């Protein structure tokens, strides 16, 4: 019974990072080696596990988180990082057990006139906790004056558009990111290699 | 504070083209409406073109449709006005203008100092 990684990695549409998608993977066989040895990925960085051992391991669950960010923001999808994406959109824990997988998606996610569909959160009163998702759109008070829910001077809608242009340099181009979290509870482990 | 840095413009003969640029600082493009106004001799300041940087939707006035093209590079915080098929009557001070909402139909809040465009007749 094959893990549905196709549905994750080959989804036509990816989530905005602020509204990052999570798929729970369970009760299935996963060939991680075929992903790890793929030339398709520009980032494949594992924490707390060796990628060469993944086909020999069983986990209680795998969570597949996915979203789009800029090439120059992929460095923020790692334990201990800071910046608008790590702080306000998607935060990995210090004790992360999993792999961060990314690839350039300029051919899918940019278009003539710009693709404005992908958003990020630019403003928040505090940093996200690890694996916290915030999809709120409260007006952010950026000045000394209360906003009273009105977008205006120093009163910001907290989400902004990347506006991906196909002519953007590689740092500004869209990257698709899949984060695999490996859960190791003292319980039956139902997601295994071949 | 927010600043709008304008560049481009100057002199061109009728039928020629100019590109104006506007760089926003103190604000990040991707939510607000940003665009151009102009003030020709003996005329009130008027809308030229606007782009919603949240969703890329552009707007023009009857005298600018087709000839002028507005575009945004959100990553570079820059908007551009490509002005083709210029006429002497396009002679004006062109102002970059930034709203505090997503809507191009709303009034601008922040203004550039303005850039002279002079189109000479044949
Ligand atoms: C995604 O599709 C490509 C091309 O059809 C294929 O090589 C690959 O097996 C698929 N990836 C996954 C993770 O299923």
């Amino acid at each position: 019974n094959l893990c549905p990684f196709g549905e994750v990695f080959n989804a036509t549409r990816f989530a905005s990072v602020y509204a990052w998608n999570r798929k729970r993977i369970s009760n299935c066989v996963a060939d991680y080696s075929v992903l790890y040895n793929s030339a398709s990925f520009s980032t494949f960085k594992c924490y707390g596990v060796s990628p060469t051992k993944l086909n020999d391991l069983c986990f209680t669950n795998v969570y597949a988180d996915s979203f789009v960010i800029r090439g120059d923001e992929v460095r923020q999808i790692a334990p201990g990082q800071t910046g608008k994406i790590a702080d306000y959109n998607y935060k990995l824990p210090d004790d992360f057990t999993g792999c961060v997988i990314a690839w350039n998606s300029n051919n899918l996610d940019s278009k003539v006139g710009g693709n404005y569909n992908y958003l990020y959160r630019l403003f928040r009163k505090s940093n996200l906790k690890p694996f916290e998702r915030d999809i709120s759109t409260e007006i952010y008070q950026a000045g000394s004056t209360p906003c009273n829910g009105v977008e205006g001077f120093n009163c910001y809608f907290p989400l902004q558009s990347y506006g991906f242009q196909p002519t953007y340099g590689v740092g500004y181009q869209p990257y698709r990111v899949v984060v695999l979290s490996f859960e190791l509870l003292h319980a039956p482990a139902t997601v295994c290699g071949p | 504070q927010v600043q709008l840095v304008e560049s481009g413009g100057g002199s061109v003969q009728a039928g020629g083209s100019l590109t104006l640029s506007c760089v926003a600082s103190g604000v990040t493009l991707g939510r607000h409406a940003i665009g151009w106004f102009r003030q020709a001799p003996g005329k009130e300041r008027e809308r030229v073109s606007c782009i919603r940087t949240f969703d890329g939707i552009t707007s023009y006035v009857e005298s600018t449709k087709g000839r002028f093209t507005i575009s945004s590079n959100n990553a570079m915080n820059t908007v551009y006005l490509q002005m083709n098929s210029l006429k002497p009557e396009d002679t004006a001070v062109y102002f970059c203008a930034l709203g505090v909402t997503a809507a191009c139909s709303d009034n601008p809040y922040f203004w550039g100092q303005g850039t002279q465009v002079t189109v000479s007749s044949h």
